[PDB]
């Protein structure tokens, strides 16, 4: 079918149809133009017009144009052949390897997954970051998420993370750079070859690429999740794998819908977001599961505007997370790396049937000496500790010491810890902190603790530090 | 002449967009009535204007286009009833989501109906035991009221309603069927692994038996996730209506506001305060004012209705939280602060309430917990006027030691729900001053330990508290003895 | 006339007549119902189109649905029969005991008494509650406020005043239910009839009751109050007689309008409310009066949305009342009932002309050290209480056993406090704090004064404590 535009604002063009209106969802082909552009159908406006969100720049447009119902939705190359590729919104790619040559297309519009199609097994996803695993465990095929405002730690947290867990990974892994800046896809991509988790010699590639960043237009940014989410969609059904998604970062989506939102027309919600935010977090955060065919294990970054946890956004995005991490601009600037913020990051999993009651005492034992040391800040900060009981000096002094040695170097960070990274065991975590919390290094000195991995190595930095 | 497609009985899709169909045609539509769409996908009409109807959809608005037929029902929004859908998951309208078969209903109920007036009830009699005994002692919660549990992202508020779930087991693996509770679930704006993790632990608790579930999950369209709450209702006033006790969980009532917000912005209803529809009080107040005690002309059964609300940076003033707690009988308000400090349930006793009191506890509940609320106030308000020990009198030292010793005793675990003559045991103890010398720390241990001993040993007490329901005075100088024998021995 | 319906979008019906048009606040009443739909006008569109407020549910109505002009705005049943009954927002008796067979019919809309219609007497109105009567006592005949956010005290604070005063009075009685709980309506009924108030069997009943609960579609609730205030001023009036009104909760008749405003197509003005609020409250406000032909006493429960008295609503009522009991979520919250803020609660009759200078020095004196201790609170807080002068110290004290003196144990919440109620007098309140003022208990402990009645039980309490 061919329709033709009848009206352009930035990203919202309407086109009118005179036989066969194309359903919603449907992308549509420009004609005309030097390089592609897919319109996605949005509503039907009655009239036989349809309003669409571009896919890219809408510049030269002109009213009266050609325009052709593609007959389906975007749908993009997804099998093995994508390992290792670089890919755009549409599904073409942008590494200048040549065409993704695969047996099948999927649309990256699909319902997702039933009720009874759910899993429930629970299983700890060591990291071997001491706060995460002590404090806020991650769980394999569970949904993880890392909340910062601007430049607390999301990036530099997920590429550890990659480090530490992708790397050693026996399955595929899908990256979605989404709203996110080009040069840190240039700067992953690169790195991803070199470690050879990319290889453009043999098929041996475990990573496939999807990006949509900062320069692109609003609806671009408000579909590649949904592409990269496709693709890994593939892994899990198609072939039982056992997938790792890493999305940085999930909150540009939803900007990217509040960009176009009121160009669709529509009365805003609280704060100016579009008034649809949750269903459209949620019939796509929905997708982004584990299932009884396959396991997803997904670290998605939140980014958190002027640091406001209560914005729609991340506020909405805490209900569909199994485990968070809530980093924090007061603990960064303390230095304390990586700056989460140790009562306010949670876990499903931090359940002593699940953990060992060792591992959830001491993890309930590390929080409630920090709330403590909490509450006592306030006369603290007028007065200091002088006033205080012998008592409360000693939680002071342990809850000072337990905050520095949740603190630790990573291998990523190496260039401006001015150390080196460290993994630390679980076991290593759960000892170091009990001892602690026990009383057995109430010698040492804080400094003793600050960016270390095992306690072992905070006992030997008191000897340095004489 | 064909004339199966007439604008009477039917109508036309003028346009659809983000869930909201203005159907042409549809003349004899009643307000709420529901609609079936070409695909099969059912919609409810909410806007009846001059030119055209304003429809809800019930599904993705995906497989709807402009020029779609549109038929009439002819029936208000309805939905399945009764007992055939204990056990089974169900959406938002009743279809199984358990993929278990279908439900054999035979009856059928309107999700909107108007709550039973004054003549038909009568005052909150009997206790709805919870099995957490923070609860049952200070803010108690009888059948036909409504409780809501209201606190910040993972403080624990549906722990309550779980623990609350699986106690009822008790009662329903019995023969008394007074007594009996049936328990319906309703998920709100959760994911269906959350919901599938708890149908699971219901199952594992063998609670699903007499427990509905109605899901309406987070990427099931806001239509949806809005009748939820409503649906969930109706089958239980089934049970209600019948002379039977039922127990519904609203979890939770923030997200179907933000459900309601949307639908209602879609249709472009004019937003109000906190871009809220000017309604969303009415909104919930419409649904809870449904949790009822019916009196004996009415068969004297119950609904009981435990809705959840999340509130943000522990702010329960907020215009919501409000909303919603002007609405309820009693709050149970749980605390991030006292969670942390290990303070769990985080009950904030405080500022949790009951408005039915005493009259929904026991009398042997009652007896021990009678005055305990008001004390554990009074008790943390000089223990923050001490945070500095100001040549403190006695009065307060012995305020302040029956303060710290009390609050040890309402802390508890999750999943073991206790016996109502079980709290009375362990509560007695404390409030009846035999634990005033024992050391804080260990009050939890010795919880552990004399419940034990009175339980093996001593069932003849507990059967007798629990039956007699009241404390005589032999059973009080039968528990006098053992508590304070039983102390000294663990104290040694 | 015959109108028909031509929309319906919730609450709000729209209606188009052929010949005449109904007048504003007009009732039209849906033909073809089980149930009796009455509709009030409340704009002409122009079209010869009315846009009118539903007085219930408006399923199941359909366009073109007939309706008929009543010729006349809500009317309801007024005079001596509607004692010991229940009505509705219409008039109808809603408690199954039959017609409600008045000789006369009231339209609940009605013009506010004139300027040359007031009164002027100040009588102090005496409760047996400690707080009201010492710092805020209400006056005969005069207009009361309870202000309170959710879950304070409003009901119970009204709830004990029917039992210390509704009970002996010598008069009818009108409790409005607008907006509030089901439960509640029942739970009062019940009681008024195992106490005698309510005769189901004879014409004693000394009380009418009218109701429009929660439950009830924002029409319902906008209006109950007129319902309900129509039947008070019948007995003010007509009867001459000396009326209690009793209204719980009021606010819930501006939530009403608030909630059915943009259906009605206005701007909102701040906070979410109608632009007309005031006039709202206004026009209803200033019906709610004693007269030189009947006294009304009117005992109004005010909720305060978010618990912030800066409300547009809270904050706009305050103009209309004599004598305001403000309650406190932060009083509450230390188990002080009732939860009465001392600072903050108001009387028209705090004048040493009209209770006395004894009354009122006390009153002030009480005042003044709690605002004292109030201001030293947040230091003591943070530079503890070594450094305080003797002086400073002994307020301290004396503050936190007032404070404790203030609360008391009410006989409508036993099922509450697990303790009796007690009623105080006047004059052994007035003595209590007197005697705490001037350091005659300086010696017993706080807690002794903590939910007692009179100061004697204080003194008893102590040696209780003693040990």
């Amino acid at each position: 079918t061919t329709g033709r535009i009848v009206a352009v604002i930035g990203a919202v063009v309407d086109v009118q149809f005179d036989e066969g209106l194309p359903p919603i969802l449907n992308a549509l082909e420009v004609q005309g133009r030097e390089t592609r552009l897919v319109l996605e159908v949005a509503q039907h406006l009655g009239e036989s017009t349809v309003r669409t969100i571009a896919m890219d720049g809408t510049e030269g447009l002109v009213r009266g144009q050609k325009v052709l119902d593609s007959g389906a939705p975007i749908r993009i190359p997804v099998g093995p052949e994508t390992l290792g590729r670089i890919m755009n919104v549409i599904g073409e790619p942008i590494d200048e390897r040549g065409p993704i040559k695969t047996k099948q297309f999927a649309a990256i519009h699909a319902e997702a997954p039933e009720f009874v199609e759910m899993s429930v097994e629970q299983e700890i996803l060591v990291t071997g970051i001491k706060v995460v695993d002590l404090l806020a465990p991650y769980a394999k095929g569970g949904k993880i998420g890392l909340f910062g405002g601007a430049g607390v730690g999301k990036t530099v947290l997920i590429m550890e993370l990659i480090n530490n867990v992708a790397k050693a990974h026996g399955g595929y892994s899908v990256f979605a750079g989404v709203g996110e800046r080009t040069r840190e896809g240039n700067d992953l991509y690169h790195e991803m070859i070199e470690s050879g988790v990319i290889n453009l010699k043999d098929a041996t590639s475990k990573v496939a690429l999807v990006y949509g960043q900062m320069n692109e237009p609003p609806g671009a940014r408000a579909r590649v999740a949904l592409t990269g989410l496709t693709v890994a969609e593939y892994f899990r059904d198609q072939e039982g794998q056992d997938v790792l998604l890493f999305i940085d970062n999930i909150f540009r989506f939803t900007q990217a819908g509040s960009e176009v939102s009121a160009l669709l027309g529509r009365i805003p919600s609280a704060v100016g977001y579009q008034p649809t935010l949750a269903t459209d977090m949620g019939t796509m955060q929905e997708r982004i599961t584990t299932t009884k065919k396959g396991s997803i294990t997904s670290v998605q970054a939140i980014y958190v505007p002027a640091d406001d946890l209560t914005d729609p956004a991340p506020a909405t995005t805490f209900a569909h997370l199994d485990a968070t991490t809530v980093l924090s601009r007061a603990i960064a600037e303390l230095g304390i790396y990586p700056a989460v913020d140790p009562l306010d990051s949670t876990s499903r999993i931090m359940d002593p049937n699940i953990v060992g009651s060792e591992h959830y005492d001491v993890a309930r034992g590390v929080q409630k000496i920090l709330q403590d040391y909490k509450s006592l800040q306030d006369i603290i900060a007028i007065l200091g500790m002088d006033e205080l009981s012998e008592e409360d000096k000693l939680t002071v002094s342990r809850a000072r010491k337990i905050q520095r040695f949740l603190s630790q170097p990573f291998q990523v960070a190496e260039v401006f810890t001015g150390h080196l990274g460290k993994l630390v065991p679980l076991k290593e975590t759960i000892k170091g902190f009990q001892q602690i919390l026990a009383g057995e290094y109430d010698h040492l000195p804080e400094q003793a603790f600050y960016m270390v991995g095992p306690i072992e190595e905070a006992v030997a930095k008191a000897d340095k530090l004489a | 002449a064909d004339t199966s497609v007439d604008l009477e009985e039917t109508g036309r899709v003028l346009s659809i967009g983000d869930g909201i169909a203005r159907v042409h045609g549809l003349r004899n539509v009643q307000a709420e009535e529901m609609v079936e769409f070409s695909s099969g996908l059912k919609g409810m009409s909410l806007n009846l204007e001059p030119d055209n109807v304003g429809v809800v959809v019930f599904g993705n608005d995906k497989l709807i286009k402009e020029g779609d037929i549109v038929k009439r029902t002819g029936a208000i929004v309805d939905v399945p009833v009764g007992e055939e859908l204990l056990g089974r998951v169900v959406d938002a309208l009743g279809n199984a989501i358990d993929g278990k078969g279908p439900i054999g209903s035979k009856a059928r109920r309107r999700v909107g109906l108007k709550a039973p007036g004054i003549i038909p009830r009568i005052s909150v009699r009997e206790p709805m035991q919870t099995g957490i005994k923070a609860v049952d002692s200070l803010v108690p919660i009888g059948r036909g009221q409504r409780e809501l549990i209201i606190g910040d992202r993972q403080t624990g508020k549906t722990s309550i309603a779980i623990d609350t779930i699986i106690n009822q087991k008790r009662f329903n693996d019995g023969t008394d069927e007074k007594k009996k509770l049936y328990c319906i679930y309703v998920a709100i704006g959760q994911k269906r692994s959350t919901v599938a993790q708890l149908v699971k632990r219901l199952t594992d608790a063998d609670a699903m038996k007499y427990t509905i579930v109605v899901s309406a999950t987070a990427s099931d369209a806001a239509p949806l996730q809005y009748l939820a709450p409503y649906s969930g209702c109706s089958m239980g006033e089934y049970f209600r209506d019948n002379g039977k006790h039922a127990l519904i969980i609203y979890d939770d009532l923030s997200k179907q506001a933000v459900a309601y917000r949307q639908m209602s912005l879609l249709l472009r209803r004019p937003p109000g305060r906190e871009a809220y529809p000017g309604d969303v009080f009415y909104l919930h107040s419409r649904l809870l004012e449904r949790a009822a005690k019916m009196n004996d002309a009415f068969g004297g059964g119950s609904l009981t209705a435990l809705p959840v609300i999340e509130t943000q940076a522990g702010d329960v003033s907020a215009y919501i939280p409000t909303n919603v707690i002007s609405i309820t009988d009693g709050q149970i308000f749980l605390e991030t602060e006292l969670f942390y400090k290990g303070i769990r349930p985080a009950i904030n006793v405080g500022l949790s309430v009951s408005r039915v009191g005493s009259a929904a506890q026991t009398r042997a509940m009652k007896q021990v917990a009678g005055t305990m609320k008001l004390e554990l106030a009074q008790y943390r308000e000089v223990a923050a006027f001490a945070q500095f020990g100001s040549d403190l009198d006695a009065a307060t030292q012995q305020l302040l030691s029956r303060g710290v010793r009390l609050t040890e005793l309402l802390k508890q675990g999750q999943y073991s729900p206790m016996a109502i003559e079980e709290q009375v045991a362990v509560i007695y103890a404390g409030v009846r001053g035999y634990l005033d010398k024992l050391e804080p720390s260990k009050i939890t241990k010795f919880e552990n330990a004399f419940l034990s001993h009175v339980i093996s040993q001593h069932q003849a007490l507990l059967s007798k508290i629990r039956t007699d329901g009241k404390i005589s005075e032999e059973s009080d100088a039968k528990l006098k003895e053992i508590v304070t024998n039983f102390l000294a021995g663990f104290e040694a």
